[PDB]
């Protein structure tokens, strides 16, 4: 494991990496709100599929 | 043959005269690798 750990290992300050986090989350966030806004339109639609029955 | 190991000792010397440079060469080659590192890391996190 450690040798391993060591070998796929960068040098660069750990700090930097865990920000990371951040800009993923800052990119998730628009798919995020693509399935919101599309389970959206999907329950529009079926309220009225029901509306019309 | 004291005249002749000179050659010897002058082309080790040569020859190792080189591998030094080789070193400078692999050295300013690991900096500049690992300076990409440094930005794969940066991407990565």
């Amino acid at each position: 494991d450690v040798d391993t750990y060591l070998s796929n290992l960068q040098t660069k300050t750990t700090l930097s990496m865990i920000a990371d986090g951040l800009e993923r989350s800052a990119r998730d966030f628009d798919a995020f709100l693509e399935e919101n806004v599309t389970l959206e339109w999907e329950a529009q639609r079926k309220r009225i599929y029901q509306h019309f029955g | 043959s004291n005249a002749d190991l000179i050659s010897y000792f002058s082309k080790t010397a040569d020859e190792m005269e080189e591998m030094m440079k080789k070193f400078e060469k692999t050295i300013t080659e690991i900096e500049a690798h690992l300076t990409g590192v440094e930005a794969h890391a940066m991407a990565m996190q």
